[PDB]
């Protein structure tokens, strides 16, 4: 499990490099379905950073908002995770200049953060971010 | 301690328990222990007889009994009581075959006597039967199976249990064995070293082990272990008992 | 004040029969749970298991059961008097059929053997068999029907019922569930009953913890989901 | 006068069975009920709120036809109404049996009187924690009984008993005149439901039968809406 | 009546007549002996109609309990055992002839015959009534061993067409029923069927 | 007081016991002591007989019920005779039905039986009272002890009542002759038993003693002051 995403991750990133969102979306939902039946500490962060990722790196919104809502939607998630998305997702648009995108994922991150968590500090400094805008 | 509610046993506490089947849990650990075991084709009882003086003869006080030819009776707690119960049980068991016409199941069996047991456990001019008894039993067209009944009316399916005041100690040690594979043969000598290592010599010393089973090496017929091999049986418990 | 919670057959003042209560409270002193689930077609029972070694026989430790060919029957409390009150039912169901020539419908069931509970909670002759009934089936014109029992011998149908040592925070899951007017498929209805069972147990259980039973238009037998189908289900419900 | 609180079959010093006296007392914690005799006909009815909807309402009824033109409420314990009521079935269906002519309400009151009173004749056996309200139209004449725990039964132009049924009572007899309808007999008990219904009844929070010259029927959830709507 | 039944490798097939009558006025054309007491056994009945029938609901009411509490459908041996002891119970009082036919997986189909007085019995074919006294040559003369189920459907149709056309307490229609592994299956003869 | 838990016999104490049926065992403890030991073929009952005043007779101790089976009572005389009576009817209802004598560890299972309603059920009281059973049947001789607590056991031999310790531990002492011993060894080792039982001042007099043999031949007969002579006069002198 952690054993098939270690070694998976170079296999995974090499096939990320290609886009291909369809299949790569479906095993890392798989595993990560599993690690959090499981109750694993560092192959869920490893493959939700990892999916996060590849979105942001891929350029689609609507991707990565879709896994936002589906593992807001999905249930048993580890509260780390969800922080630990949210905040990536912050250092992933606060550096963007983009004012269209950076609008809508200020809105997703809006409405994904029913139920603060200990990293809404960080959330605090991207809705200053929003602040600006 | 419950004063005021355990005058009888249709009283419930105010954490909702009747106080008369926990103490006649409390008689039955306070009693002897007695281990059972099914093979792949039939099961087998052991007991743990104190002989509380040289003066009684061998086989006083016999405990494993047969409730029909096909099941057996291993029981702890009250002899009175045990016999009582077998009386019941093999009354039972008679208008059973003579109302239905063939042998009585052993879940069915344990199913009547756990309502007749509770039919004197929730009354206040009676009392609960303050023993725990086995029913074993091989069928050729139904399986072998195994029922611990306790004063409490649970009859629930036990593949080998204990009762008595080893209850925890026999579980420890009949949970290392292995159980589902071996057959009477095989399984003989795990009860007779169980027995011989739970009863302990220091205090209550001067106890003799009595064995008996059912399945087809008897063809299904429950009987004592053949002097041979209760010898044999001893000779293996001296033996790995060292 | 009190003093009056030594028999069953004694009114305190205020008029509040203690030793039913008592009774009520003997019902969770089994230390399990069990809810039922009933959809437009489709009522769902289950119940935790707990097992203190493997070497009991899990095949007759079942805590549901079959009261006729296509009534089920699942209850909590003491085993002995759940034994017992499940014969008592298998018996007032014979003697039905027997003498009226047709299936007992649940309601009616449930309404003979409260009137036998309270027989037992009006006169001090006998302990009230603190144990709490569910049943369930289907009746033509009318549907499936979720009734419930309780030794007091107040009975009541239910959308939705629980018991067992979580009883308060089941019924409001189940009431938290039940105010979204969802039609409930069969399929709806047992994932919600196991969602209930581990969110109010908080143990996201395996699934050889449980055991289900369901009843149908299309199958009114009353059908023991087995390990197979149970696993489908609720293996299904985590990945769903 | 402790130690006297404790059987059915020892009078107290002073006055007399406490027993009887706590069945009372555990009657008047029971749902209310109103009953009102019109003159053309009787209602009564009673509250049936109780928390988790998920409870069917339509799985038990408070209110219950004994014969085509008797029917009953009650106020206090449910099964002891149930066996109540399978009781006074029994026994009009014995009279009917015997005399092939519908039973007068009155023998009916006697008789259910007489068979809990039979309860409480000797100890080891509670008496019924539960008061019957009986309506009944015959002889030209709608008749409304009480029947008690204690055997006891007596006439009512209009009562409620349950909870809060002093303040009940007070309402009717401020309220009630002898020559009133049947509807307007309706929207009195309903009234009287409502002063201490604590909740905003619905269709199904209450529950209420009608007897009058064409017999007795309990009212269908539908007029039930449409009364509540007309007293709105 | 004519209520033969006669086993086969994996069941019994069971007949009867259709006739019913209060002296020489036939009541009922359309009677049926063969009464399903079980969803795998069944039954035969001959004699007094009103006996037949309580007895079948007793039985029905006892092995339901039976099969309910063991949650395993009824051995053919017990529910013939209830036939035996009900019919020995009232036998100063009963005139009945019961045929116990059915399948379980215990053992297979079995037939099982409690005849006037109550002998509780097993056999091949089981013929009973007051027809029963004229097909025994002529099953006895035509009985084979291991007639499938078309030629158990043979014998039964030409057995029960000779005490059809030969007796006169024996009428109407002719009711089949095949119990097996498969289930039960029941059949009607009338018309240019019945042989 | 904390022994609310002894005043019948269906309550149980905290600690799982039944002090009623204690209170009733050792109620046979108050009862003069008896001993009986059987040979290869021959069972003795011997007694120890008490008198109210020595103006007036014994109290008899040993029973005959029938020719091949015998008692010894110990206890409470009520309770003592009605178990006699019980066991002549049965005895004789064997006879009839049978025509065989009632095997000894039928005839004690009965016993229980009988002796444990009691135990069980209110009413009755608790039989409080101790039976030695001597008999003969297919596999020789028994003997039979009926404890007051419903219990009953296969001994070679035991003394209860008043001061049997001291006859047990003789017994204990000499078991290693019981078997092999004829009618005069085995009366003899008995008799100084109760010698053993009885304290320095008094002695095995012809009016103090009473026993009772019985044998595949030899019907349960019972021996006096004259009967008992010849059997006292191979009896050795009190080693004191």
């Amino acid at each position: 499990y952690s054993a098939t995403v270690d070694q998976r991750l170079p296999e995974c990133a090499k096939l990320a490099k290609e886009g291909r969102l369809q299949e790569v979306i479906e095993t890392l939902l798989s595993l990560e379905k599993q690690t959090r039946t499981a109750s694993d500490m560092v192959s869920t962060s490893r493959i939700l950073v990892a999916v996060v990722k590849m979105c942001y790196e891929a350029k689609e919104w609507d991707l990565l908002n879709e896994n936002i809502m589906l593992l807001s939607k999905r249930r048993s998630q580890l509260k780390q995770a969800v922080a630990k998305m949210v905040q990536q997702c912050c250092t992933y648009v606060e550096e963007i200049t983009d004012l269209p995108i950076k609008l809508r994922l200020i809105d997703t991150l809006r409405m994904v953060t029913e139920g603060k968590i200990y990293v809404e500090i960080e959330r605090a400094r991207l809705t200053k971010t929003l602040a600006t805008i | 301690i419950g004063t005021g509610y355990d005058l009888s046993a249709s009283t419930f506490s105010p954490d909702g328990r009747v106080f008369q089947v926990e103490y006649a849990m409390k008689a039955v650990e306070n009693s002897s222990t007695a281990i059972g075991i099914r093979c792949k084709d039939g099961v087998v009882f052991g007991v743990e007889k104190l002989v509380l003086s040289k003066l009684y003869e061998e086989g006083s006080n016999k405990r494993l009994f047969n409730v029909d030819r096909h099941v057996g009776m291993a029981v702890a707690g009250l002899l009175a009581d045990a016999r009582s119960l077998a009386d019941i049980a093999r009354e039972e068991a008679s208008n059973f075959r003579s109302n239905f016409g063939y042998n009585i199941p052993l879940k069915h069996l344990a199913d009547r006597v756990a309502m007749y047991v509770h039919a004197y456990t929730l009354y206040s001019a009676v009392r609960p039967f303050g023993c725990s008894f086995m029913l074993g039993s091989y069928s050729v067209n139904d399986g072998a199976q195994l029922y611990m009944i306790d004063p409490s009316g649970v009859s629930y399916g036990y593949w080998g249990c204990a009762i008595g005041k080893a209850r925890q100690a026999a579980k420890t040690e009949i949970e290392k064995l292995q159980m589902k594979e071996m057959t009477c043969r095989d399984i003989v000598k795990e009860v007779a070293k169980i027995i011989y290592i739970v009863h302990d010599e220091v205090k209550d010393k001067a106890f003799e082990l009595e064995l008996s089973w059912v399945g087809e090496l008897t063809n299904g017929r429950h009987e004592i272990v053949p002097k041979d091999i209760r010898e044999e049986a001893e000779k293996y418990a001296k033996e790995s008992l060292k | 004040s009190a003093g009056f919670d030594r028999h069953i057959t004694i009114f305190s003042p205020e008029g509040r029969l203690y030793q039913v209560e008592y009774a009520f409270k003997a019902i969770n002193q089994g230390g399990l749970t069990s809810v039922a689930v009933r959809g437009k077609d489709c009522a769902v029972i289950v119940t935790q298991k707990k097992v203190p070694d493997k070497l009991l026989d899990s095949s007759t430790v079942t805590h549901l059961f079959k009261i006729t060919e296509n009534i089920g029957c699942v209850m909590t409390g003491m085993t002995a008097d759940s034994r017992s009150q499940v014969q008592r039912a298998r018996y007032e169901a014979a003697n039905w059929k027997y003498k009226y020539g047709y299936e007992i419908p649940v309601d009616m069931l449930c309404k003979r053997i409260a009137d036998i509970s309270q027989v037992y909670t009006q006169n001090a002759e006998m302990r009230p068999l603190g144990c709490c009934m569910i049943l369930i089936g289907i009746d033509e014109e009318q549907g499936p029907q979720v009734y419930k029992c309780d030794p007091a011998g107040y009975y009541c149908g239910f959308k939705a019922t629980a018991a067992g040592v979580k009883q308060t925070e089941s019924t409001s899951f189940l009431e938290k569930k039940v105010k979204k007017k969802f039609d409930w498929t069969f399929e709806q209805t047992v994932e919600t009953a196991i969602t209930c069972l581990s969110t109010v147990l908080s143990i996201d259980f395996k699934p050889s913890e449980i055991e289900v039973g369901v009843v149908t238009v299309e199958n009114p037998k009353f059908r023991i989901l087995t390990e197979a189908e149970i696993d489908a289900h609720l293996v299904a419900l985590a990945e769903r | 006068e402790r130690g006297y609180s404790f059987s059915l079959t020892t009078f107290s010093p002073s006055g007399k069975l406490v027993q009887i006296e706590y069945a009372l007392a555990a009657v008047a914690g029971g749902a209310p009920s109103v009953g009102i005799k019109a003159a053309n006909g009787v209602v009564l009815a009673t509250e049936k709120k109780q928390k988790s909807i998920l409870y069917d309402e339509r799985s038990v009824h408070k209110v219950e036809p004994i014969t085509k033109h008797i029917g009953l409420v009650y106020s206090g314990m449910g099964p002891d109404y149930r066996v109540l009521v399978h009781r006074a079935r029994k026994l009009a269906q014995q009279y009917y049996l015997v005399y092939q002519e519908p039973i007068p309400t009155a023998q009916l009151v006697q008789r259910v009187a007489s068979v809990m009173q039979e309860y409480t004749q000797s100890g080891g056996v509670r008496p019924f924690g539960v008061s019957l309200l009986i309506c009944g139209w015959n002889e030209g004449r709608p008749y409304l009984f009480q029947s008690d725990p204690s055997g006891a039964y007596f006439a009512w132009k209009a009562t409620a008993m349950g909870k809060n049924y002093v303040n009940g009572k007070t309402f009717l007899e401020k309220r009630y005149n002898e020559d009133l309808e049947l509807e307007d007999a309706i929207h009195t008990a309903i009234l009287t439901l409502k002063e201490s219904f604590e909740g905003q009844m619905t269709e199904d929070n209450i529950e209420v039968g009608i007897c009058n010259e064409a017999g007795f029927r309990r009212l269908t959830p539908t007029e039930v809406k449409d009364y509540l709507a007309a007293i709105a | 009546t004519t209520i033969m039944a006669v086993q086969f490798d994996g069941g019994v097939v069971l007949g009867a007549d259709s006739r019913t009558t209060t002296g020489s006025y036939i009541a009922n054309r359309v009677t049926d002996k063969l009464t399903p007491i079980h969803d795998r056994i069944f039954c035969c009945r001959s004699g007094s109609a009103a006996d037949t029938q309580a007895v079948a609901d007793a039985v029905t009411y006892q092995l339901g309990f039976h099969s309910i509490e063991l949650n395993e459908p009824p051995l053919v041996h017990t529910a013939a055992s209830l036939f035996k002891e009900m019919c020995y119970r009232y036998r100063e009082d009963l005139m009945a002839g019961i045929i116990i036919a059915g399948w379980d997986p215990q053992e297979g189909g079995q037939v099982y015959s409690v005849p006037m007085g109550g002998m509780m019995v097993r056999q091949s074919f089981a013929i009973g009534g007051s027809g029963s006294s004229y097909i025994y040559g002529y099953v006895d003369a035509t009985y084979r061993e291991g007639m499938t189920k078309e030629e158990c459907l043979q014998f039964t149709a030409n057995a029960l067409a000779l005490a059809m056309e030969r007796d006169g307490s024996s009428g109407g229609v002719i009711r089949l029923a095949a119990i097996a592994e498969s289930g039960v299956e029941r059949q009607v003869l009338l018309g240019d069927q019945i042989p | 007081f904390r022994n609310q838990y002894d005043n019948d016999v269906t309550v149980w104490s905290p600690q799982g016991r039944i002090h009623q049926i204690e209170y009733a065992m050792e109620a046979v403890k108050q009862g003069s002591a008896t001993v009986g030991l059987k040979s290869k073929t021959h069972a003795v009952l011997v007694a120890l007989k008490r008198a109210q005043s020595e103006l007036a007779a014994h109290q008899k101790k040993i029973l005959h019920v029938d020719n091949h089976i015998g008692i010894s009572i110990a206890g409470l005389t009520a309770d003592a005779r009605l178990l006699c009576n019980f066991m002549r009817q049965e005895c004789l209802d064997s006879r009839f039905v049978f025509d065989r004598p009632l095997p000894v560890s039928r005839l004690v299972s009965l016993i229980g039986s009988k002796t444990q309603i009691p135990t069980q059920r209110y009413g009755r009281r608790p039989y409080g009272v101790g039976l030695l059973i001597a008999g003969y049947d297919d596999m020789g001789p028994h003997i039979f002890q009926t404890c007051p607590s419903a219990n009953y056991f296969d001994c070679r031999a035991m003394s209860i009542g008043a001061r049997s310790q001291s006859a047990r531990t003789y017994l204990e002492r000499h078991m290693s002759e019981f078997m092999e011993c004829n009618l005069n060894e085995l009366v003899k080792h008995g008799l100084r038993a109760l010698r053993e039982t009885l304290p320095a001042e008094q002695d095995l007099t012809t009016k103090n003693v009473s026993i009772g043999i019985v044998g595949k031949d030899l019907e349960f007969t019972i021996y006096d002051d004259d009967d008992v002579s010849p059997f006292l006069e191979g009896l050795e002198e009190r080693p004191q």
